[PDB]
C-alpha cells in the first residue's frame, strides 16, 4: 500500500 | 498546478495513509497520459496523475 511504514 | 510546466519544480506530495507530505522534484511529465514523475528525497519515486493528489509547490 502507498505508505512508508 | 499542473503539466509540463511543472518539470524541474520541487513539490511536497501528500500520502493520505501517512498523513504526511513528502519531498521530491517534478522528474519528467508524460503528456498522452498526463502523468508526472516525481523522484522523492528518500530515494523513492512515483508515477502520478498530479490532479488526483494532494500535493503542492515549495
Amino acid at each position: 500500500a502507498r505508505t512508508k511504514q | 498546478a499542473s503539466g509540463e510546466s511543472l518539470v524541474g519544480s520541487r513539490i511536497k506530495v501528500w500520502w493520505p495513509m501517512d498523513q504526511a507530505y513528502y519531498k521530491g522534484v517534478v522528474e519528467s511529465y508524460d503528456a498522452a497520459k498526463k502523468k508526472h514523475l516525481v523522484i522523492y528525497d528518500d530515494g523513492d519515486q512515483e508515477i502520478l496523475y498530479l490532479k488526483n493528489q494532494k500535493w503542492s509547490p515549495l
